[PDB]
């Protein structure tokens, strides 16, 4: 399997910025984009936001495009996000996934690790 | 031999409003003698840039280009919802004129989750020997998903052909469209129909069946 | 010199220059510049010198046609495309284009016309293309014998030979008359030395004597005098009039 | 001003050889040249030759020296193409452009172009639709409305338009791009969402028309349980 | 000219000739002589 892990988050307070990253080792980094996902605590997933192999900017769903910003590191195998003026939508778990299709415009969702926000 | 163009990229994707770029390049330096065209879907194309630095009548600011030599680059300010089209890069430096792949940008925006419905066939369809299931995503983003045919709780293969839109100009978004075809004998063989889906906005993967008897 | 498109012999392309300090050096120096040919006035001078106005004419014609272009010559591009006063005064500057207007069978950008009803005046022009009927015979269309065609293409391909090769022309017209000059040499002014014999340059009107300041009423229009014989009695300062 | 008017969808057999045309209006005829593009479906331009009918001259490109042939007159101000033994691969629409980089100035640019010209190749002939009806569950109904649809399938050749209520209807209208099936037969689809109240209540129809053969087709739709 | 004794384009004829007036308003441009086509040298030259 492939392995990966994330740093960062964790209590934090409404109104103010917070910072996340993730990072894989021995493995290809281009064949599958490294995407972001988040959960609240007992419902569904919600997509966060995927940075491709071109690098051309961002991408995001409706509820995070004005708030979040996203980018990646080819050279450090590493992958960072970005929270402005938290809101009490931010206390939840989010999770590091790959978009795990071969040099795919679209992706298949996989994650393999998370980590907590939680605004006091 | 004939000279040969490449455009890259082949594909763009950018929101209205933001600064886009596009490159065409020559296997030999061409001494400038180099045009632009704009083709709407099935439209006949426009004229926007004619030298390798000047503007055709009537063309926007909004458009502009150089280069010189071997490669060249087209800029567009501020990309606007009427620049979904394919643009292509038409060299003249030698009669044997080649045009170039053309590269493809559409509007950027939020992931869309798709609307999913499955089709029954008909009595009149089957009274001709032979049945067919269609399966429908509307109006989603990014360009494409995964659709899969799992009759009987079995995947199946090569028994399907498949159909997409373009982009939609009110929302932005894609459609696509499966539809599985056999013959009344094989129609019958089988138990379950079932179209799974997958898309980057859903929360898990989505399936749509009907039994034989509904 | 530049211009990456250059016109055709016939409706040549001319530039109005003005209000400018001239560099000439920057052209005879350059080796492809293959002919400078000047007349009325030599190479070596340009730069000391003062014009009221210069007309810059390009155009791109045969190799061996380039002959033609001079003051009172007769031919093709002598009467019918391009025609020089016989006192003209200029510069004329030729070079090879092969390189960059020629294509094998192709090149169909120059045109040129091989005969006109009469020849054309010094510095005329004639855009129109309208069918050439025989007079005898109303017409409408191209008909061989008569309804000529008057333009046609040289069709510069590169297996012609130097004969037949595109060159690069263009025509410096100049005109020498007095005060005001428009365009001038890059020559740096001096002070201005009154009550003293001295050597003096205005605006190229070299000589020797005694400036003074004047009394006599010159209109706002008149910039400089004469007095019988046509000498110079008087020249207003171009730098402080 | 100057205009150029190409001729209607011309189609015809593999082997066989397609003439096409188109007018050139404005101006003066002796001032015109002409040119010839193609466009496929579903991939960039391509060009063919290049005659200048007032010099004579004429070229056409590697890839259709012999198979390509051009002419033009004056007296009917129009440009003549044909192209002889045509493969599946010459479907594809025919653009002819006021010809560019002629003189002084004027650059190999296209500058004005036809209207265009669709031409296809295959061993099919000219004959009507089928049409039948598609029958939407209602387990299947999502966010109150249901989703209807129409298929058109067995024709030859294109063009053919689909309209819901003969155009009254176009709220949720959707319709996909065409298909060729492989006996040369072409097909199509589209689909209406509506409420599923208003639905029943309100009739909804698929209208359709294969314009070669001028066919009228309409069918009624109706979800079951 | 008005011989049609050429028969062919395969060995076609050929002819020179000296110590003539060429009257061109006759030679080769009477009526049955639809068209007519020149390069490099103008009409008017023939007969100057
Ligand atoms: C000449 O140019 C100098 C430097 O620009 C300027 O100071 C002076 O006023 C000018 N005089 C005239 C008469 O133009």
């Amino acid at each position: 399997q492939v392995q990966l892990q994330e740093s960062g988050g964790g209590l934090v307070q409404p109104g103010g910025s917070l910072r996340l990253s993730c990072a894989a080792s021995g493995r290809t980094i281009s064949r599958y984009a490294m995407s972001w996902f988040r959960q609240a605590p007992g419902k569904e997933r919600e997509f966060v936001a995927v940075a491709r192999r071109s690098g051309d900017g961002a991408f995001y769903a409706d509820s995070v495009q004005g708030r979040f910003t996203v980018s990646r590191d080819d050279a450090k195998n590493t992958v960072y996000l970005q929270m402005n003026s938290l809101k009490p939508e931010d206390t939840a778990v989010y999770y590091c996934a790959i978009d795990s299709d071969t040099f795919y415009s679209g992706s298949y969702d996989y994650w393999g690790q998370g980590t907590q926000v939680t605004v006091s | 031999g004939d000279i040969q163009m490449t455009q890259s990229p082949s594909s763009l994707s950018a929101s209205v409003g933001d600064r886009v770029t596009i490159t065409c390049r020559a296997s030999q330096g061409i001494s400038s003698w180099l045009a632009w065209y704009q083709q709407k879907p099935g439209k006949a194309p426009k004229l926007l840039i004619y030298d390798a630095s000047n503007l055709e009548t009537g063309v926007p600011s909004r458009f502009s280009g150089s280069g010189s030599g071997t490669d060249f680059t087209f800029t567009i300010s501020s990309l606007q919802p009427e620049d979904i089209a394919t643009y292509y890069c038409q060299q003249y430096d030698n009669l044997p004129l080649t045009f170039g792949g053309g590269t493809k940008v559409e509007i950027k925006r939020t992931v869309a989750a798709p609307s999913v419905f499955i089709f029954p066939p008909s009595d009149e369809q089957l009274k001709s020997g032979t049945a067919s299931v269609v399966c429908l995503l509307n109006n989603f983003y990014p360009r494409e998903a995964k659709v899969q045919w799992k009759v009987d709780n079995a995947l199946q293969s090569g028994n399907s052909q498949e159909s997409v839109t373009e982009q939609d100009s009110k929302d932005s978004t894609y459609s696509l469209s499966s539809t599985l075809t056999l013959s009344k004998a094989d129609y019958e063989k089988h138990k379950v129909y079932a179209c799974e889906v997958t898309h980057q906005g859903l929360s898990s993967p989505v399936t749509k069946s009907f039994n034989r008897g509904e | 010199f530049n211009a990456t498109r250059f016109a055709s012999v016939y409706a040549w392309n001319r530039k109005r220059i003005s209000n400018c300090v001239a560099d000439y050096s920057v052209l005879y120096n350059l080796a492809p510049f293959f002919t400078f040919k000047c007349y009325g006035v030599s190479p070596t001078k340009l730069n000391d010198l003062c014009f009221t106005n210069v007309y810059a004419d390009s155009f791109v014609i045969r190799g061996d046609e380039v002959r033609q272009i001079a003051p009172g010559q007769t031919g093709n591009i002598a009467d019918y495309n391009y025609k020089l006063p016989d006192d003209f005064t200029g510069c004329v500057i030729a070079w090879n284009s092969n390189k960059l207007d020629s294509k094998v069978s192709g090149n169909y950008n120059y045109l040129y016309r091989l005969f006109r009803k009469s020849n054309l005046k010094p510095f005329e022009r004639d855009i129109s293309t309208e069918i050439y009927q025989a007079g005898n015979k109303p017409c409408n269309g191209v008909a061989g014998f008569n309804c000529y065609f008057p333009l046609r293409s040289y069709s510069f391909r590169p297996t012609y030979g130097v004969g037949h090769q595109p060159y690069r022309v263009v025509v410096l017209s100049f005109e020498l008359l007095h005060a005001p000059a428009t365009v001038c040499g890059p020559k740096k002014s001096t002070n201005l030395v009154k009550n003293k014999c001295v050597n003096f340059n205005f605006n190229g009107l070299k000589g020797t004597g005694v400036l003074t300041e004047s009394n006599k009423k010159f209109l706002p229009f008149q910039q400089f005098g004469r007095d019988i014989a046509d000498t110079t009695d008087a020249v207003r300062d171009p730098q402080t009039l | 001003q100057v205009q150029l008017v190409q001729s209607g969808a011309e189609v015809k057999k593999p082997g066989s050889s397609v003439k096409v045309s188109c007018k050139a209006s404005g101006g003066t005829f002796s001032s015109y040249a002409i040119s010839w593009v193609r466009q496929a479906p579903g991939q960039g331009l391509e060009w063919m030759g290049r005659i200048i009918p007032i010099f004579g001259t004429a070229n056409y490109a590697q890839k259709f020296q012999g198979r390509v042939t051009i002419t033009a007159d004056e007296s009917t101000s129009t440009a003549y193409m044909e192209l002889s033994s045509l493969r599946s691969e010459d479907t594809a629409v025919y653009y002819c452009a006021s010809l560019a980089s002629y003189s002084s100035g004027w650059e190999d640019v296209f500058d004005i172009w036809g209207q265009g010209t669709m031409v296809t190749v295959s061993s099919a002939s000219t004959k009507g639709p089928s049409v039948f009806p598609l029958a939407p569950s209602s387990k299947s109904t999502s966010g109150g409305t249901a989703a209807l649809g129409c298929l058109v399938k067995d024709y030859f050749p294109e063009p053919v338009t689909v309209s819901w209520n003969s155009g009254a209807l176009t709220s949720g209208v959707h319709t996909f791009p065409a298909v060729l099936q492989s006996s040369g037969l072409y097909s199509l689809s589209s689909v209406v969402t509506v409420p599923s109240s208003s639905l029943g209540t309100q009739t909804y129809i698929c209208n359709v028309n294969h314009k070669p053969s001028n066919t009228k087709v309409d069918k009624k739709v109706e979800p079951k349980s």
